[PDB]
DNA sequence: CAGGAGAAGGAGCAGAGCG
DNA sequence: CGCTCTGCTCCTTCTCCTTTCCTCT
RNA sequence: GAGAGGA
């Protein structure tokens, strides 16, 4: 899917997964962190040995969505309230002063 | 007292989930915003309103709601146009400062602004200040007196070290945190009942 | 193995400086030639701090008060805009921001070769 | 970016093991932190087990966002949703 | 023992890391412009040829309408120098690089009023010397200046007569050029433009050959890349005679600047006297200097003809370049020059009667004898072309004057014994420790500590030959060599290092202290700190001032000791 | 007084790998690690004022302080320190990108070997909206061709040749960069060639003997030079050799050891002193930069302090990995790589509490979904419960049982409180009165709990499944035979592990995605795996066989045996 | 520990954690591999990911931008033994929550 | 945590003041249900009142301090209505005040020809004919 | 101690252009 | 018309991996 | 540390 047949050994994966944390885990880790380092790779942890490594939440399985609660709340009542200010507030600028 | 606006995230434990959602958010931005100075805007008083609040969202890893909220909370910031009453509870050579019943007592007003005769005097301090052949117009201790707000100073820094802080705690900084510098260049200040 | 121009006593501990000890023959005292670069090194510097090229920037309340008001203006700020410009110099692109339509006004700095330094 | 709205929204109808499975855990650990139960509740003292109870009378008031690549997410509620 | 913690606040270790080139630019930038400036600059320098849309998605202030006055700022003040590219596959882009000569001008303005001011003789008059510093000053603080509107700022009649006059004087003297599109575009996107358009328009027939084709284009792009170059000296504009009254008037829609190439010829001038000053008598330095400022103008510019940075230099023919430079070095027909003129010229001031002895005033045989004595010594101070014509060879005077300043600031740095050892090793090659010993004269031991300390920089390189399989030391020999290049490279980072370091700490130092600054202009009170200020306040602004004074004369001394090195 | 404190939830969005400039080295560092010794030799062994093991980059042992935190060692997160180096040295992991960008860079006016259009297009290249690892090392790769084809600076006007290692041998040569000026040169006329043979007529007029030797010989670019040159590259020229300029520490000569970050002692700990070979590593590196210090100020012979440097060099390349020279130090590149590596040892896999392992036989009366564990191993294996007021009475009834009979509890933890009150003494009759509703309850296992089991290789996902547990008298994990076909269960001897998940949220996920209910087909075929083994298969055909007759009593004999 | 004369646990190793995976259990591999076998709180800086001790910093001396997080101690000493060599792993933190 | 205004539209103090007594009615905080139940007699219903020690004290602060006697024995706005509030916007909109000093007028209430001098800047200076005794006859009682 | 697979330098020719 | 670079393509010689762990001793 | 079951 990369375009080119990659084989599934260190070199194949080395030219299909970025995160580097993710290829120091499987093969040739000192080598992938100093390139890291050298080129300076910005990787964002998303697979699932990233978040693993750092003690994170997958994008798989029940790690794939969000769990949200209702609030619940009427709008009749998140309305702003307040007892009459603009009374005393009449534009003082309408008149001279 | 003046209405901010102020958006926030609030945490409501699965404990309060029985009761009606705005009572447990107002208790928690209570529990975050009671009577505490937030910076560089005062001192909050109470959240007044509620608006604009999102559905909750939960964490992965604790169970709770956190909402993100907006409302307008209550908080004092008198700038120029105010003239405000207060009490006096210590006084010593380098000013006086001005106390409250309760809501703060922060306030501590020099003699840069004040009338030209007042003077120091260690035995019952006091601020003597004849302006005629009469003296005795002192300022009393715990009293009214007014006076004008002519700027406020946020204490807002922070750079302790972990081995300043234990240092100082060996050894045991600026305490206040939202204090306004006083003013009483016109007449009618020190006291209500002085001028008529 | 110690080298021959070596002995023990001179090692054992790795103490690097970090602090500069050779300095330039620069450091002497000025003169009054020199006095008077500074001033013209001082006083540009100023003028173009003061000038309208600057943009440096990476109590204003809302209330209407007496008090601003009868209060004069801080100055007449003159903008980058204001300044006239050969307009076949810069690039199209930026035409949109200077001031193509735009009333002349052009700032002299003016030069007083009497130093604002101290005594 | 923005919440898809109700009226028309791609994602299944249907509940996902995983949604299942996370909906559950979730109402277990509410519970477990002393929180109400809509349910009869008929002796039983482990939170899962209520979990389960309330999921069967679609009793648990949860919603999920459902993350779509692209970066939308419609909010389908537990009681919408079919098992 | 100094903890970490204060380290890393007291001894300079942050601002250590960043580029000398990146470090000076944005300190500049930032002393002078502001911070939206010196931000994008800092862009500029480090990433390079940024348009718009690529520096608002690398700066955080990203606001399209401030990074464009950021940079109409630069541009104005030709801080930056822009190109206008047409893409061929659709929509053009305009791309900014960063402009080492606006800079330069940004930091040369003291030294530059000084010069403008001392060389025009107008100084001694003490009437007209404070109307051509502000000329000066609004010239090079203001960008590019039209002369109709400095003259209807001012309102005199006679000031402007005054102000027309000096203008005109400081156009024809050279100080003054017409800024066109030519300052705002890369010399080497210029020679890239201009090998094209002189390569594509030959015929698709047979070229001569390939390499001649390109050798023809060569040769035909450089003629009209010099006439380009030197079009906007050539004063086309000073040339309005006779508007009304016949005088010589500048025309007054053209626009003028401050010519950066004649002030380095003339900081050129400076260094070759302050040189020659210390191989001939005071009267023969003077000689030497009136001839410096009577070829001045005439002499050729101090960095390159500007070719050298277009393109590469050769495969072997960069040489050409040096003849072609010497060519013009012997034959421009200001630059020769006999007696007669220097003794019409000279000051009635010098004696020039006994300063010679003939074996063990303006007398023409005594000044050409000075020549004579100027041309003699080893430093190729003056050339004689013809017999009694002398002509001050620029092209071989670079290079000893270089090396003798680079010596003299290791003498000084270090012992002279770094110099003694560093001479040593440049008049021999790959001299070993024994031969260095017979042929320097000193104690082995003080030898090998000198030359430890002089590796530290790129003065004396190690040159290694292995005498087994592995290139292992205890059995391979250490010969040692100079290579001037990467010692005058290392010495021109390290000066602009120590320049931004200075800058940098005055930028400090008057943001701490700024609120009495402020203070003293709150209300113009200037003049009045005596008596409007506290004790305390006037000790603090003095200290203030007395450490930004000794700032800039530190400055302006690195700055006289490190344009040797700057020149080419 | 009292000024508001805000907290927000934050996960890491991501790392930004790069190198310290020398000056983050110094900021982390507490002490500059400037003595080769270790203990004071007079207080008892107290460590050094500023050696190895000083207390400020962390403590040792379980009875000092780290003068930094003032705390013990399991509350101290363990300090960094600097070591400031003396003639800097090639740092090994960035050895072939230090070659590249050498390679990448003139060596006169150490500027980039591209022209300007050949930059600027591939610059566009480089910032293309979508770019991958892959096509900007490919990209990276022809820049650095490109380049190495150039034969002359654009700028200085010096020839280039080739820069490689000098001998890809065991140690020094390893590390020795070889510039070749006058590889491409064959008989043109280059003024560089001809000042070479100048000098080399002058030394060999002065020294005859090293005639044999002028072969080879080539510019040598000792860690110094190329310090200096790296100090000269410009910062628009940077991002062609793959170093991002923009941020500070993205400049080349951040790449060559000039401080070492001395580790906290946490990461390097002395055991039973008997220190680790970090320390001993660091204090030979220590002993070996003084030496070359002092050296340069005694005027030792330069071929001493050449090979002094070349040894500091190798020193600090076993530093950080053992695998650079022959002549078992467990460099960082050791403690992490490997089988038994960080990576795979201690990050992608630990050793996880609330498990145990037992043999395992067979219980065909205990239904799929469920595993008989011992009662001596379900009063270990607790789960925390949280009272809830639905199990107030439950787990205070568990508190007054104890933990001697099984269903009772082992810990107590307060709502209020940090330590878990033991309940194996104590008076836990009150403590079960005063349980309130937020404590947690370490109750030890019982029947319907939730479990783990699992059988090494974990060769496919059935072979990790979720049972309910259920207590049993024997000391084996006993599970019904039908399910013992994705475990591939023997029953000759084998052993089996058992998790206890101690969350509801990991509990429940267990038991609803791992459940053996839910996982009765393999996911390979979707065929059934959790079905009729062997005996239960002949079972069925003895009872099925056309002979089976039974009367009424047999048959309910056998309805009762089903059932 | 790993043996057991001392009282150790059990190993759930690569193989198990990827059967983990294969069942799409993510709370439960964050509770094994974090929460029952290591788990440290550490104090990150938001501006330069470097973690810090007792809410400060140690580079930017601040101690305004340190964030307090928990995760598995072997991260902790990783990131410690790649800081000891040039390798800086600067952690960029982002809000879990607003949407 | 990010304030969206430093200062939302001004608040009168009339309506601070009511609003807390409210809120301190809604929590059971007043002093005559804390006198009745909470003192003098055990909970019967066990009905406790709100439960935030720093709330109570700062509402219980602030509504005395607006409730203290008058600086020329209550403060007027104690007693002050909201048909009130309405009959003093009518009467200071008849007049003129630059800022919105009125707001500040109805913080303090002195009554005092010294005071309201003090209060609003070159009172004198801007208009001292006839209408200043007005305000003060208006002001002298608080509604 | 074997097996597998890449990266890096010598080395030997085509190919192009040339004076 | 041989001569002299580039450039390409072999050819050789080098480096990084080889379940699960689970015990005891 | 390394010798060997073991499944
Ligand atoms: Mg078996
Ligand atoms: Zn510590
Ligand atoms: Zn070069
Ligand atoms: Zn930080």
């Amino acid at each position: 899917y990369k375009g080119e047949v990659l084989g599934i050994t260190r070199f194949g994966l080395s030219k299909m997964r970025d995160s580097v944390l993710q290829l120091a885990s499987f093969e040739k880790t000192t080598d992938h962190l100093f390139d890291a380092a050298f080129y300076m790779k910005k990787d964002a942890v998303e697979g699932v040995s990233e978040c693993i490594i750092l003690g994170q939440t997958m994008s798989i399985g029940t790690g794939s969505f969000k769990v949200v609660k209702g609030t619940n709340i009427s709008e009749k009542d998140l309305v702003p309230k307040r007892c009459l200010f603009e009374s005393l507030s009449n534009e003082a600028a309408l008149k001279a002063n | 007292f003046i209405l901010s606006k102020i958006a926030d995230l609030v945490r409501i434990p699965p404990d309060q989930f029985h009761r009606d959602t705005i009572s447990a958010i107002t208790h928690q931005l209570n529990n975050k915003f009671a009577n505490k100075i937030i910076p560089n805007v005062g001192l909050c008083i109470t959240i007044y309103d509620l608006l604009t609040v999102e559905e909750g969202q939960l964490k992965p890893g604790d169970g709770s709601s956190y909402i993100n909220v907006t409302f307008r909370a209550v908080v004092f910031k008198p700038f120029l146009g105010e003239i405000v009453t207060g009490w006096i509870s210590k006084c010593t050579a380098e000013g006086i400062k001005v106390s409250l019943l309760g809501i703060f007592d922060d306030i501590f007003i020099p003699q840069n602004m004040l009338f030209e005769g007042c003077y120091y005097t260690p035995e019952e301090s006091a601020w003597i200040w004849p302006m005629d052949e009469e003296t005795k117009l002192y300022f009393d201790v715990n009293e009214k007196i007014r006076f004008r707000i002519e700027r406020e100073v946020f204490v807002d820094v922070k750079p302790k070290s972990p081995k300043e802080r234990e240092l100082e705690e060996r050894a045991q900084e600026k305490p206040p945190a939202y204090a306004l510098l006083g003013s009483c260049q016109t007449d009618g200040m020190g006291l209500v009942s002085w001028w008529e | 193995n110690l080298p021959f121009g070596l002995g023990y006593g001179d090692v054992g501990k790795n103490h690097i400086t970090e602090f500069p000890s050779i300095p330039l023959p620069i450091n002497g005292p000025i003169t009054n030639k020199e006095r008077s670069l500074a001033v013209k090194y001082i006083n540009f510097g100023k003028t173009v701090k003061d000038g309208p090229f600057y943009t440096g920037s990476m109590t204003n309340d809302g209330i209407e008060r007496y008090s601003d008001k009868y209060l004069k203006k801080r100055k007449i700020g003159i903008s980058i805009d204001d300044h006239p410009y050969n307009l076949n110099l810069f690039p199209n692109e930026l035409y949109n921001v200077m001031g193509i339509n735009k009333k002349k006004l052009l700032a002299i700095s003016k030069f007083n070769n009497a130093d604002d330094v101290f005594t | 970016e923005k919440a898809i709205p109700k009226d028309q929204r791609a994602t299944t109808p249907y509940m996902t093991k995983y949604e299942r499975a996370r909906i559950l855990g979730t109402r277990a650990l509410q519970i477990s932190m002393n929180a109400p139960v809509f349910v009869d509740l008929e002796g039983e003292t482990d939170p899962l087990r209520i979990a389960m109870k309330e999921l069967a009378e679609k009793k648990i008031p949860l919603v999920i966002r459902r993350y779509l690549p692209d970066g939308s997410f419609e909010d389908w509620s537990v009681e919408e949703l079919i098992v | 023992l100094v903890t970490p913690e204060d380290v890393m606040t007291i001894s300079s270790l942050e601002q250590r890391t960043l580029n000398p080139d990146l470090f000076l630019y944005k300190e500049l930038v930032k002393a002078h412009l502001g911070e939206r400036a010196a931000s994008v600059i800092g862009m500029l320098v480090a990433l390079g040829r940024l348009s718009v849309r690529e520096l608002v998605e690398k700066i955080d202030g990203m606001d399209v309408d401030s990074v464009k006055t950021t940079l109409v700022s630069l541009t104005q003040l030709r801080c930056v120098k822009y190109l206008q590219e047409t893409a061929i596959s659709g929509k053009k882009t305009t791309y900014y690089y960063y402009n080492e000569e606006g800079i330069h001008i940004l930091l040369y303005s003291g030294l530059i009023i000084d010069e403008i001011i001392t060389q025009m003789r107008v100084n001694d008059e003490e009437e007209h010397k404070q109307l051509v510093a502000e000329i000066v000053q609004n010239v090079i603080s203001l960008g590019s200046l039209t002369v109709e509107d400095y003259l209807s700022s001012v309102t005199s009649d006679s000031m402007k007569y005054t102000i027309s006059s000096l203008f005109v004087q400081l156009c024809e003297m050279g100080y003054l050029i017409q800024i066109s599109k030519l300052h705002y575009t890369p010399i080497e996107d210029l020679w890239q433009f201009l090998y094209e358009k002189h390569y594509k328009n030959i015929p698709r027939n047979s070229p001569l050959s390939d390499l001649k084709k390109r050798s023809q284009a060569k040769m035909n792009a450089k003629t009209d890349f010099a006439k380009i170059i030197n079009k906007p000296n050539e004063l086309s504009q000073i040339l309005t005679v006779d508007p009304k009254t016949s005088l010589r008037i500048v025309k007054p829609t053209v626009s003028l600047t401050i010519n950066l190439d004649r002030f380095m010829k003339g900081r050129r001038s400076k260094q070759l006297i302050n040189l020659a000053k210390t191989r001939v008598g005071s009267v023969t330095a003077q000689v030497y200097k009136i001839a410096l400022r009577l070829t001045e103008q005439k002499s050729p510019k101090i960095r390159d003809p500007l070719t050298q940075t277009g393109l590469l230099q050769d495969l072997e023919e960069a040489k050409s370049f040096q003849d072609e430079a010497e060519l013009v070095e012997e034959k421009t027909p200001g630059l020769t020059f006999n007696a007669i003129d220097l003794a019409r010229h000279l000051p009635a001031e010098l004696d020039l009667r006994g300063s010679l002895l003939s074996r063990k005033p303006h007398s023409a045989s005594l000044i050409n004898s000075h020549l004579k004595i100027l041309a003699s010594s080893n430093f190729p101070f003056l050339n004689e072309t013809k017999p009694g014509v002398y002509y001050v060879p620029y092209s071989k005077l670079m290079p000893v004057l270089k090396s003798s300043v680079y010596e003299y600031v290791i003498a000084s740095t270090l012992g002279p014994s770094a110099m003694r050892l560093s001479r040593c090793i440049r008049d021999n090659k790959l001299v070993s420790e024994k031969i260095i010993n017979s042929t320097a004269l000193m104690k082995e031991k003080d030898i090998r500590s000198t030359l430890a300390s002089l590796i530290r920089y790129n003065s004396v390189e190690i040159q290694e030959v292995p005498r087994t399989a592995d290139r292992s030391a205890s059995r391979a020999v250490f010969l040692f060599r100079c290579k001037e290049t990467h010692s005058y490279n290392f010495m021109r980072q390290n000066l602009e290092w120590n320049m931004a370091n200075l800058l940098f700490k005055k930028e400090k130092l008057k943001q701490e202290n700024s609120t009495l600054l402020k203070k003293a202009n709150r209300d113009d009170v200037k003049g009045r700190e005596n008596e409007l200020l506290l004790p305390s306040e006037l000790n603090q602004l003095k200290m203030v001032n007395e450490r930004e004074l000794n700032v800039f004369a530190r400055l302006s001394r690195l700055l006289s000791l490190w344009e040797v090195f700057q020149m080419a | 007084k009292e000024v508001v404190v805000s907290e927000t939830p934050k996960r890491i969005k991501g790392l930004e790998f790069s190198a310290l400039s020398a000056a983050d080295i110094v900021a982390q560092s507490e002490v500059e690690v400037s003595t080769r010794d270790l203990f004071d030799l007079e207080k008892d062994r107290a460590p050094k004022a500023n050696g190895a093991l000083d207390p400020k980059m962390g403590v040792s042992s379980s009875s000092l302080e780290c003068a930094t935190c003032h705390g013990n060692l399991a509350s101290c997160h363990g300090h960094f320190g600097h070591l400031k180096l003396a003639l800097p040295v090639f740092h090994i992991g960035y050895f072939k990108a230090t070659i590249q960008i050498l390679q990448g860079i003139c060596k006169n006016c150490s500027a980039i070997l591209l022209s300007e259009t050949d930059k600027r297009q591939f610059l566009h290249e480089l910032r293309r909206p979508g770019v991958d690892n892959l096509r900007r090392m490919g990209i990276l790769k022809k820049i650095l061709d490109q380049c190495k084809k150039q034969r002359r600076c654009l700028h200085c006007g010096a020839l280039n040749g080739v820069v490689k290692k000098a001998a890809a041998g065991a140690g020094s040569a390893a590390l020795k960069i070889i510039h070749d000026t006058f590889r491409w040169v064959g008989k043109k006329s280059a003024p560089e060639k001809d000042i070479w043979v100048g000098e080399w007529k002058e030394v060999l007029a002065h020294n005859p003997e090293l005639e044999r030797y002028v072969k080879r010989c080539m510019d040598d670019l000792n860690p110094l030079k190329t310090l200096n040159l790296f100090k000269q590259i410009k910062s628009a020229d940077c991002e062609l050799l793959g170093i991002d300029a923009t941020v500070p520490s993205g400049r080349p000569e951040t790449y060559i050891w000039r401080y070492l970050p001395a580790p906290p002692v946490c990461i390097r700990p002395s055991v039973m002193s008997n220190e680790d070979d970090l320390t001993v590593k660091l204090t030979e590196i220590v002993w070996t930069s003084s030496l070359i210090k002092a050296g340069l100020d005694k005027g030792i012979s330069i071929n001493n302090m050449m090979e002094h440097w070349d040894y500091l060099q190798l020193t600090v390349a076993m530093y950080i990995n053992s695998d650079s020279v022959n002549p078992p130090i467990r460099g960082f590149c050791q403690r992490l790589k490997g089988k038994q590596g960080r990576f795979r040892g201690n990050l992608s896999g630990k050793r996880v509490d609330f498990s145990g392992r037992t043999v395992i036989s067979p219980d065909p009366n205990l239904s799929i979904d469920e595993v008989a564990v011992p009662d001596r191993v379900a009063k270990v294996l607790t789960y925390p419960e949280k009272v809830t007021r639905y199990n107030r009475h439950k787990l205070q009834e568990l508190i007054v049982n104890g933990p001697n009979v099984h269903p009772g509890a082992n810990y107590l933890l307060k709502r209020n409180e940090d330590a878990r009150r033991n309940l194996r003494y104590g008076d836990r009759m009150k403590l079960a009165k005063n349980l309130q509703i937020g404590d947690v309850v370490e109750r030890h296992l019982e029947d319907g709990d939730v479990v783990l089991f699992n059988r090494q290789p974990s060769l496919h996902r059935l072979s990790i499944l979720s049972h309910y547990a259920k207590i049993r008298p024997w000391r084996t994990f006993r599970l019904n035979e039908c399910v013992c076909t994705p475990y591939n269960a023997d029953f000759d001897g084998d052993e089996m592990n058992l998790h206890v998940p101690q969350t509801e949220e990991a509990r429940a996920e267990a038991i609803n995605l791992m459940g053996v209910k839910n996982n009765l087909l393999t996911p390979k075929s979707g065929e059934p795996i959790i079905a009729a083994t062997q005996d239960f298969i002949t079972g069925s055909y003895l009872i099925s066989h056309k002979d089976s007759f039974y009367d009424r009593a047999t048959l309910t004999q056998l309805l009762s045996m089903m059932s | 520990t790993e043996g057991r004369s001392r009282d150790g646990g059990l190993r759930l190793g690569e193989m198990e954690r990827d059967c983990v995976i294969a069942y799409g259990a993510s709370q439960l591999l964050l509770e094994r591999l974090m929460i029952s076998s290591d788990a440290f709180e550490v104090d990150v800086c938001d501006k330069c990911g470097l973690m810090g001790y007792s809410g400060w910093c140690t580079t930017c001396k601040s101690a305004e931008n340190i964030i307090k997080m928990t995760i598995p101690y072997a991260a902790k000493l990783l990131f410690q033994e790649l800081l000891s060599m040039n390798i800086a792993p600067r952690l960029r933190l982002e809000d879990i929550f607003q949407q | 945590m990010k304030v969206l205004e430093e200062r939302n539209a001004f608040l009168s103090d009339y309506e601070v003041l009511k609003f807390l007594t409210d809120l301190e009615k809604k929590h059971l905080w007043d002093q005559k249900s804390l006198a009745a139940l909470k003192k003098s007699r055990s909970k019967g219903k066990q009905n406790r009142p709100y439960n935030h020690p720093e709330l109570q004290g700062i509402t219980r602060n602030v509504v005395n301090y607006l409730s203290i006697n008058k600086n020329f024995e209550k403060s007027g706005i104690s007693k002050m209505s909201d048909e009130s509030f309405a009959e003093l916007m009518t009467k200071l909109n008849s007049f003129k005040l630059f800022k919105a000093e009125k707001l500040q007028i109805v913080n303090q209430l002195p009554a005092n020809m010294v005071h309201l001098y003090s209060i609003v800047e070159e009172c004198d200076a801007r208009f001292d004919e006839k209408t200043i005794e007005e305000m003060l006859e208006i002001i002298s009682g608080y509604a």
